[PDB]
């Protein structure tokens, strides 16, 4: 045996820093939604203007 | 007894004669007549709009001259103009876009032939040249008044109704007296032709006169433009150099209404006219 | 469960990294749209006007 | 570490490998060599020594082999469960349907050879693979095992769902086995195709379980307009009174509906069919007796809900009088026979494909009316599901650019949008074609068009377009109903949408926000996702009328089937109920939205609810087109009668025999007092036994379906084990005297 927890673990450690990529992807998709919410308020803003 | 939802039709033929019948748009009030034809109840197009002689006594029944009305409509029907009148618009300068007793009188009088009778009425003398937004007006009948006011199904588009929303003039003359909601229609020829019409209306003719212009002007005239640009830089960074002092003492809230940031980036926007220039005189010089 | 995670979670990889094009498409639009605004407020203010105290 | 990286990089790239070459069956094959076979499978192997329970039908599925995964099924504890979760494994992946159905067909050969046959693994299966061939060997075993009681749960649920036409084949595959046991497999044939006793059923438990209060009809007689809301209450009252026929309530006064003589009395018509449906005597007697005296009748609105709330009622039945409303279609009249005629006639006949109605529709869309036209259109999407004619869809977008009128382009755009079904290797060419046209209303019709065709979140590049078109476009129509495709293909999870969708709450334009507002509707409906919820109260207040309407509608959708104990709903129970008080100070269109949103929690006083797919799974067709349908009220608003076509009544069922009810009662593992009912004003730890009895089974919650637990001393039982809420049958153990039967009830309000 010695390969679920071996060769599947280091598999799902590479996962794990899939999930770090996806972290990233994650975190930018926030800050970037976060200043279109920004952009979208200020536009909505002068919109209301 | 019945009532449907109409939506007036409004193309690029009406609007652009009543623009240029808006440049026409004297104090003095003047006439028009449009044209059309009516496929079914709850729709009406519009296709040809003309303008008509100004009058002493300005709009009113007696100024319609029958012989020189049906005289141009026959005009139009040797021609390829085979479309009856669908109603007629003037312009009300100053005083308001509502209608008068004169007006609700030939309107009523010029009601008796078409059941819709569209009423338009342009006013570009004092709106702003932001927006040209533009309503078509309605008579309502005097017998309603018991039942419901406008029994007109399809009430989603009167939020769009709703633009026109004037304290004043459209519930403080609402009374026997709407509104109806307007769209637009665009084929493919009027927006190629007049979006590329556009387009080259900004752009040169041969398309490569004017950037060599520029791409040589950068050497003589934008320098001074560069220069003056470096004198506003410095002449924000001479406040820039005081800023860390406030923000080293009080770091708590926004109190100066300038960024001092966008202003740059526009700095930086015209300064790199030089940098997308540079390779098209690359592009002269070489080929 | 424990290898099921590995394939389940693809979809979120994917759900995910489509959303990459769709907030480039949102930031290179709406700040277009920011400045169409921009010039149809700054146009509104034209020279002939009236003077107040 | 060496040999576990070779070993790691030699499987990625055997399985990269396997994925390069598995969308290419023939041609061009890459050569393999076997000493990669050797390393792979000696390892794999030597997983597959015990195969660790988790491992097995995962890199089985990963390497896209044929008989990778035959060898693992071979020697494996709690078969059901490795074929449960196998399945369970392979729904999640977001399969291409290429080898899906190979390894669900190829996956239903081993339960027939075991010592007896299961019905998840088999249901499961015929509701993706839909093939012929999986179906003739068990409608023919049922013959040979010669058991009546366990092919009546497949024959309940097949014929209740997963399929309209393949069921269309399937009445005539099974009824050409047979006659021309015989009197015993006559019957069976003849009873399990018969339809009619869900009808029956639902009719009875929901005869006798309605909860009517005074409160609130009693508030939309204070609230009522004669000029729009006046649909709005009769539409709140056809939602509370679907499936029960109680005309009582319309019954006080005839001054409050015939007042005035406009669409409002259509749709009041069309709100009685609302009210009744599964009537074949009742209904046209009904119809009939209203003005049986000169057969004149000074308002043909009545005729033409007539003939729509009879195609109301005669939905998806196998007893259309169909035969004749085409002699009382071939009539000439005004509008009413071609408008609701045409929708009548179009949705008792939604999927026959027949080509009669495609002849008399066409010829009745020739007059380049926009009325009839667009209904002719709505009834040509229905019955065309699956037909996919080849001249069809060329003559109504040859149709579409040669006239003027925008109804005549929505009508044929639903047209052209509902009858793609089940084509996404087809319209790819055909959608993406359609995209870049300059018509507007086409350019809506190519996203609804790919709404349906891309359900079950099997294709990530139809968002592209969507929100790229829903962001780039200027013109709104395609950006307030773009986003409704997304819900459609992405009504899978609850939690992914609000995350994409919570930046298009508060967006640019409020035609984004509308068209959202839907999105958060139709993508959390029948959950209990807060993520939208807890963005409901930004929704609920802005200037714009637009996004206080769908904002109000968003949260009437996720409302229902809901207590208060497990979620704080107070906030939007209170501003909910404070908009018919406050219709005062409020928009004209607000109220109506606002009366409307509250007609939704109301409906069928809380016995039914709504579901978008099926217990197996499976989305229902019915159920999509009418919440579609449902959210096309924005054009045309008497199109929200089609909400009743998505009523999907949450209950149990435990007939044992045709004709004799039993009663069944089982308790539950939670408190009784929590699952009540919110009982308005009046304005003049653990239960010991379910309340569902005689089977009147009540609502459940499917977070409900965890917690029953069959008393022991029962004394009948299933066959099969009741875990999850369905419809399955009761097996007789004690076989003697005393079965309890009960009597039937009586004429009244039903037949
Ligand atoms: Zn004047």
């Amino acid at each position: 045996l010695e390969e679920g927890k071996a060769g599947s673990g280091l598999r799902q450690y590479y996962l794990s820093k899939i999930e770090e990529l996806q972290l990233i992807v994650n975190d930018k998709s926030q800050n970037l939604r976060r200043l279109q919410a920004q952009r979208n308020e200020l536009n909505a803003k002068v919109r209301l203007l | 007894a019945v009532d449907t939802a109409e939506q007036v039709y409004i193309s690029s033929l009406a609007l652009l004669k009543m623009l240029k019948h808006g440049r026409a748009g004297v104090p003095m009030e003047v006439m028009g007549l449009m044209l059309g034809e009516f496929v079914d109840d709850y729709t009406v197009r519009v296709i040809d709009v003309f303008a008509m002689p100004q009058s002493g006594t300005g709009v009113s029944v007696e100024a319609v001259d029958p012989v020189f009305q049906a005289k141009m409509l026959d005009m139009l029907k040797q021609t390829g103009r085979p479309e009856m009148v669908v109603g007629w618009y003037h312009s009300h300068p100053g005083f308001g876009c509502w209608l008068s007793g004169v007006d609700i009188n030939t309107q009523q009088s010029f009601e008796a032939l078409s059941e819709r009778a569209v009423a338009v009425v342009v006013d570009p003398i004092q709106s702003v040249k932001g927006k040209v937004v533009i309503d078509a007006f309605r008579l309502i009948n005097a017998n309603m008044m018991v039942l419901g006011h406008e029994p007109r199904q399809t009430t989603s588009n009167l939020g769009h109704l709703n633009k026109p929303s004037i304290q004043a003039l459209i519930h403080g003359l609402n009374r026997h007296y709407y509104s109806i909601t307007i769209n637009y229609r665009k084929n493919e020829l009027e927006q190629k032709m007049l979006l590329n019409l556009h387009k080259k209306s900004w752009m040169e003719g041969l398309t490569l006169q004017d950037y060599s212009e520029h791409c040589k002007h950068n050497e003589s005239v934008v320098k001074e433009m560069l220069e003056l640009a470096k004198n506003y830089n410095k002449a924000v960074e001479e406040e820039d150099k005081m800023t860390p002092e406030q923000l080293a003492i009080k770091n708590v809230g926004k109190q100066d209404p300038k960024r001092h940031l966008e202003e740059h980036v526009d700095v930086l926007m015209t300064s790199n006219i030089v940098q997308c220039l540079a390779a098209m005189l690359d592009t002269v010089v070489f080929k | 469960d424990l290898y099921s995670r590995y394939k389940k979670l693809q979809q979120e990889l994917e759900f995910l990294e489509v959303q990459e094009e769709y907030i480039k498409d949102e930031q290179k639009n709406l700040k277009k749209e920011f400045l169409h605004a921009q010039e149809e407020v700054k146009r509104i203010q034209s020279i002939p006007l009236v003077i107040g105290q | 570490e060496y040999v576990e990286t070779i070993i790691a990089k030699c499987i990625d790239h055997y399985t990269k490998q396997c994925v390069e070459n598995a969308d290419l069956p023939e041609g061009e094959k890459k050569p393999i060599d076997q000493r990669l076979e050797g390393i792979v499978n000696k390892m794999f192997q030597r997983c597959l020594d015990d195969h660790k329970y988790k491992q097995a039908i995962g890199i089985a599925l990963e390497t896209r082999r044929l008989d990778v995964f035959e060898k693992t099924i071979l020697e494996s504890n709690d078969v059901p469960g490795m074929l449960a979760y196998s399945l369970k494994l392979c729904m999640s992946l977001m399969q291409n349907k290429q080898f899906r159905n190979k390894v669900l067909r190829v996956l239903v050969k081993i339960y027939m050879n075991l010592e007896k046959p299961d019905f998840i693994n088999v249901c499961q299966c015929l509701i993706f693979l839909d093939d012929p061939q999986a179906v003739s060997d068990i409608l023919e075993k049922l013959v040979k095992e010669d058991n009546l009681l366990m092919a009546y749960q497949i024959c309940f649920d097949l014929y209740e769902s997963a399929s309209q036409q393949f069921l269309s084949s399937v009445i005539q595959n099974l009824r050409t086995v047979g006659t021309p046991e015989p009197k015993d497999q006559t019957l069976k044939m003849i009873k399990i195709l018969s339809g009619e006793m869900a009808i029956e059923l639902h009719l009875q438990f929901l005869i006798r379980n309605n909860n009517t209060d005074l409160m609130i009809l009693k508030n939309t007689k204070d609230a009522v307009r004669n000029s729009v809301c006046h649909t709005a209450t009769v539409i709140a009252n056809s939602f509370m009174h679907c499936g029960t026929t109680s005309d009582q309530f319309l019954r006080d006064n005839l001054e409050w509906l015939a007042r005035a003589t406009n669409w409002a009395k259509f749709t009041a018509t069309a709100s009685l069919g609302v009210i009744h449906k599964g009537h074949e005597k009742e209904a046209l007697q009904l119809m009939a007796t209203y003005l049986p005296k000169d057969t004149s009748p000074g308002s043909a609105y009545q005729e033409g809900g007539g003939l729509y709330a009879l195609g109301l009622i005669h939905a998806n039945h196998g007893g259309d009088i169909i035969d004749y409303l085409l002699n009382q279609l071939k009539n000439a009249s005004n509008d009413i026979v071609r408008h609701g005629g045409s929708l009548g006639l179009g949705l008792a006949a939604m999927g026959t494909a027949r080509q009669d109605v495609y002849d008399l529709l066409k010829t009745n869309l020739y007059q380049d009316d926009a009325v009839t036209g667009e209904a002719a259109g709505l009834a040509l999407g229905l019955v065309m599901l699956g037909s996919k004619n080849a001249q069809a869809i060329e003559d109504m977008v040859g149709y579409a650019q040669e006239t003027q009128h925008e109804k005549i382009l929505r009508g044929l755009a639903v047209g052209i949008a509902l009858v793609m079904y089940g084509r996404m290797e087809e319209a790819d060419a055909l959608i993406e074609s359609l995209c870049r046209d300059k018509d507007p209303i086409l350019r809506r019709s190519g996203m609804y068009t790919v709404a349906m065709a891309y359900c079950g979140s099997g294709n990530n590049k139809a968002i592209r377009r969507l929100l790229h078109v829903a962001v780039s476009d200027v013109n709104d129509d395609v950006r307030r109903a773009a986003v409704e495709s997304l819900g459609f293909i992405l009504f899978r999870t609850p939690e992914q949408c609000p995350s994409v969708v919570s930046l298009l709450s508060e967006s640019y334009n409020p035609h984004v926000r509308y068209g959202a507002a839907m999105a958060l509707g139709i993508c959390c409906a029948g959950t209990g996702n807060k993520e939208a919820i807890n963005l409901l109260e930004p929704m609920t207040n802005d200037p714009v009328n637009y996004v206080r309407q769908g904002a109000l509608i968003a949260s009437a959708l996720i409302m229902i089937q809901q207590t208060e104990i497990t979620c704080p709903k107070v906030n939007q129970f209170r501003q909910l109920y404070s908009k018919v008080i406050n219709d005062k100070h409020d928009d004209v269109m607000a109220k109506f939205g606002a009366i409307l949103a509250q007609g939704i929690l109301d409906a069928g006083g809380h016995n039914v609810t709504i579901s978008l797919q099926s217990r197996t799974g499976h989305t229902h067709m019915p159920s999509v087109v009418g919440v579609l349908v449902f959210t096309q009220f924005w054009f045309w608003f008497p199109l929200s009668h089609f909400l009743s076509l998505a009523y999907t009544p949450t209950c149990v069922i435990g007939l044992n025999k045709d004709l004799k009810m039993p009663k069944v009662q089982y308790k539950s593992n939670c408190k009784p007092s929590t699952f009540a009912y919110p009982a308005p004003l009046e304005v003049p730890s653990i239960t010991a036994k379910a309340k569902k009895k005689e089977k009147n089974p009540a609502r459940v919650m499917p977070a409900q379906l965890k917690v029953l637990t069959m008393p022991e001393t029962c004394r009948y039982q299933p066959f099969k084990p009741l875990s999850i809420g369905g419809i399955i049958i009761l097996k007789d153990t004690s076989e003697d005297i005393e079965e309890l039967v009960e009597p039937v009830a009586a004429h009244g309000p039903k037949i």
